[PDB]
């Protein structure tokens, strides 16, 4: 692609940048240039490309929203249908350059619980944004696909990190919403925030302060859906 | 929308 | 150009739900498109064009001073400078385009005060956006274009519109900004904000509840930067 | 900057 003549240091740099810059769409290029390296993420890395899309995908989210709110009043000429197809179409658009930048090939190459579960619940995540906007016959397949990334991401969780390891806890935070939100299991949504923040309470005891702070901040966020949902 | 986790 | 298919009446409504959406690239694609049908724009119109560019360019130049801040503390790799001179590149480009469109052809067809003066102000207001960006020899000439465009519009808005007009008192308000932040002349800032804060007061007594709020509105904005200034 | 007119 475009920035397959730039240093991959150089990449993250300017990723860097554009996050300081609040300027997310270059932020995301250069993530994707990134990637597109061929070599694995780090840490940072891996949060770098998720903080770029997550911004991009969330302004076309909000964008979405705002016109499939107006088109819908609007049927209590073709502009509103066809500029709310537009932005969606740019949507799916992110969500597939993202599940492809996955598989291609970084979940393949993921070998360590910290970033394998990390790749897993992005692919859960923007299976699900392709749900919120799908309707027919695809809406279930899609939705099938993020419950199969989630559930893999959760298997390998349980089994290789603590309760209170705070991917862990934003795995299934993520899960939690999408059982409430997409599949219509709001039983399961809360069973799995309960679980989770129990489970993570009792671990709270082996933790340092600054792992303590940031566990119990998701712990917070599982607590605040609890409270809306019961 | 705006449950889920608000960064990475 | 791409919205060359698109009718007039449906690039104008799709503005109007870009800006719902927040989609301000979007908006400014649509209002470009509009203006390249060649008729004259409403007042509505020509403030859909100007909140569209306005919001775009904010964008950029709050990203360019991030990183203009930060390659000036590099200097107490060359990527801060790369991507500070793409992200003000970008910024010229879409600077360049709003004056082209003043130029072809807003402003030679612009008869009426109120949208000639509209016209004029964005021509200095865009003017001076490239002189906050320029360095040498350049930055001369793109002061004086900016000074003459403010200028003209001054001329007409003293003769033609009343010391209250809301469009009036924005212009003077930038004109005097220029004058501050610019053109290195803050006594000329302060004695055009406060002449025009004065001479505004003055004429209140003629205006009706919703005129009043208007106007005083844009007041308090001078008042504001004289009490900065002062 | 953020001293101009904050809308059109
Ligand atoms: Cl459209
Ligand atoms: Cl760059
Ligand atoms: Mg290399
Ligand atoms: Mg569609
Ligand atoms: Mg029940
Ligand atoms: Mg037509
Ligand atoms: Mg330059
Ligand atoms: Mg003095």
């Amino acid at each position: 692609g475009a920035m397959g003549s730039m240093e991959r240091a150089s990449l993250i740099q300017k990723a860097k940048l554009a996050e300081q810059a609040e300027r997310y769409e270059d932020m995301a290029a250069f993530m994707k240039g990134a990637v597109e390296k061929g070599e694995e993420l780090s840490c940072e890395e891996r949060n770098l490309l998720s903080v770029a899309y997550k911004n991009v995908v969330g302004g076309q989210r909000a964008a979405w929203r705002v016109l499939s709110s107006i088109e819908q009043k609007s049927n209590e000429g073709p502009e509103v249908r066809e500029y709310r197809e537009k932005v969606e179409t740019e949507l799916q658009g992110v969500c597939d350059t993202v599940l492809g930048l996955l598989d291609s090939h970084l979940i393949k190459e993921a070998g360590d619980a910290e970033s394998r579960v990390f790749y897993l619940k992005m692919k859960g995540d923007y299976y699900r944004y392709l749900a919120e906007v799908a309707t027919g016959d695809d809406k279930k397949r899609i939705i099938d696909s993020a419950r199969s990334a989630y559930q893999e991401a959760m298997d390998i969780s349980k089994k290789e990190m603590p309760p209170t390891n705070p991917i862990r806890l934003g795995l299934a935070l993520n899960f939690s919403v999408f059982h409430y939100e997409i599949a219509n299991s709001p039983e399961e949504a809360i069973s799995l925030a309960k679980t989770t923040f129990d489970e993570a309470m009792a671990d709270l005891h082996t933790l340092s302060e600054d792992s303590y702070k940031d566990s119990t901040l998701i712990m917070q966020l599982l607590r605040d859906n609890l409270t809306l949902w019961t | 929308y705006d449950l889920s986790l608000p960064f990475p």
